[PDB]
């Protein structure tokens, strides 16, 4: 089990670790988070008590180095940083643990929620969507725009999601206009799966990452990407059986995990209704349809 | 965005534009089969593509053969329309290509947008206007060439005959919409009004009778009366 120590907590903040969150008071003697399961990506995220504007956070994988949080009173945020000195780090952690100034990643043993939300999410792939190659962790916040949102303003601070556009030359073969627009199988299977993602795992990883960025930072562009990637599969008549079964599981856990009170802003009426009721795959998402109908019958 | 009452004059500026009406593309008669079930028999259709400034009509005849062994024909008709409009733009020299295409029905936007991806500078626009271009098959010479077609065929017309020699586009288009509105509301009465005087003929190269300026005023009045009469029958007001 791994640890993300905090130098301090000089400002009152709600801290998130994956799906868990903790209120920390101004100058409360908090020195970070222990017992973080090895083997998954994690995100540690923040919302200042004094300004709920700017949710922001760090995607990290504890196998890729020793990471700590330190408040920067100049830039006014909790920053992730890498400690290159292994023995200094182990020594810092051992002190804070002995003094029990660290919260425990509170994983229930029966609970596969985080695995199910991050099954295909790969830290080396996150670093290609969020480009800052001098760090092994990735910063995301509420206001970051996607490459696609910028096409229609600072490229350094962009989410480089794969551009999906149903009315693009990329999506539509010359001479197969009606066929490719009404059945997006070509676009899903040849352009996206064989061409760009190479396999269904990479496609699901970006889908899952887009969802998590939407849910944890309320990132609007991530929400658009998550819906687009769902809509491209549901609007394809020909999808491998394994992808359909996996999609149903992926979406089930996303709808299960969503705050009940955020359905109104995070869920797109048109996409869900189309995907569950009209699309080629309207019958292939049993789990997802059951949880959506029972949890958000208003949206439908 | 959408073409309405407020931005109406734009139709007569010097930016090439075309209206596309797909109403008469897929045409059927519904009939009873021997077993007493219902079946459709398709007849020839047309795409109505009109330059409202010049009166140039690109009448693409849709031969019933295009439907043979096809499913979801009302849907296919919108895509075949978009395919034919795209092929027409591609066939025009660059300086003749429209800068805008206005579709009379919103269901044409996506089919036309997808067929025109090669033309990102051609704006595809809906309209709030209820244009009577559906009545184009009430003009005898247009109906005649469509029903007689034995294969796909493009026929070029000027829907304003020689009117632009005497009046502006704006006025020509208002005359055309009043004629088509009348033909759409009461075809019989409308046609009776146009041919009531045997002395006024239709030139071989024209669609409409050769009315003097004063006879057009009288015709235009009779068409407005027909439209209000028929309105006070529909609604009993």
């Amino acid at each position: 089990m791994n640890t993300v120590p905090f130098t301090s907590a000089p400002i009152e903040v709600t801290i998130g670790i994956d799906q868990y969150s903790f209120n920390v008071k101004e100058n409360q003697p908090f020195h970070g988070i222990k017992d973080i399961p090895i083997g998954h990506v994690h995100v540690i995220h923040f919302q200042h008590a004094d300004n709920s504007s700017m949710r922001y956070g760090y995607w990290f994988d504890c196998r890729m180095g020793n990471f700590y949080i330190q408040y920067d009173p100049k830039d006014g945020l909790y920053k992730m940083m890498e400690e290159r000195d292994g023995a200094k780090f182990e020594n810092i952690v051992h002190n804070f643990k002995e003094r029990q100034m660290m919260v425990s990643y509170p994983k229930i043993d029966e609970d596969d929620t985080w695995y199910n939300l991050t099954e295909f999410v790969q830290m080396d792939k996150i670093r290609k969507i969020v480009r800052k190659d001098e760090n092994q962790f990735s910063y995301v916040d509420s206001s970051m725009t996607t490459v696609q949102e910028n096409e229609l303003s600072d490229p350094a601070h962009s989410l480089n999601y794969t551009v999906i556009n149903f009315k693009s030359r990329e999506a539509i073969r010359p001479g197969h206009e009606m066929e490719d627009f009404l059945d997006k199988s070509y676009y899903l299977n040849t352009v996206m799966l064989q061409g760009i993602f190479k396999n269904s795992s990479n496609y699901f990883g970006e889908l899952q990452f887009a969802f998590l960025n939407a849910m944890f930072f309320g990132n609007y562009g991530s929400s658009l990407q998550w819906h687009a990637m769902i809509e491209l599969i549901c609007s394809s008549a020909t999808v491998p059986k394994h992808m359909l079964d996996k999609l149903d599981e992926i979406l089930y856990y996303q709808i299960k995990t969503l705050p009940e009170q955020y359905s109104d802003i995070l869920l797109n009426e048109r996409v869900w209704n189309i995907c569950l009721y009209s699309s080629f795959q309207k019958n292939s998402l049993h789990n997802t349809e059951k949880i959506m109908e029972n949890k958000y019958p208003e949206l439908l | 965005g959408a073409m309405n009452s407020s931005n109406y004059a734009e139709l007569f500026n010097n930016d090439i534009k075309l209206f596309v009406d797909d109403t008469n593309v897929y045409r059927v008669t519904v009939h009873k089969t021997f077993e007493g079930n219902v079946a459709t028999k398709a007849i020839n259709g047309c795409i109505f593509t009109l330059n409202p400034k010049t009166g140039h009509l690109f009448l693409k005849i849709i031969h019933t053969s295009v439907w043979a062994g096809q499913k979801r024909l009302s849907q296919l008709a919108k895509w075949k329309t978009a395919e034919e409009v795209s092929a027409l733009v591609r066939s025009l020299p660059k300086e003749e290509q429209p800068k805008q295409i206005i579709v009379t029905r919103k269901a044409m936007l996506d089919p036309l947008e997808v067929h025109m991806l090669d033309f990102p500078n051609i704006a595809i626009r809906p309209t709030e206007l209820r244009l009577p271009f559906s009545a184009a098959m009430s003009i005898d010479k247009l109906s005649d060439v469509v029903m007689k077609a034995t294969e796909p065929q493009m026929v070029l017309f000027n829907i304003y005959d020689d009117w632009l020699d005497r009046i502006s586009s704006y006025t020509a288009f208002s005359r055309l919409t009043l004629l088509l509105r009348a033909l759409k509301t009461n075809e019989e009465s409308a046609k009776m009004i146009l041919l009531s005087d045997p002395t006024i003929t239709i030139k071989s190269y024209h669609l409409w009778p050769s009315f003097t300026d004063e006879q057009w005023i009288t015709i235009e009045s009779q068409m407005r009366d027909l439209i209000l009469t028929e309105y006070g029958r529909k609604y009993n007001v």
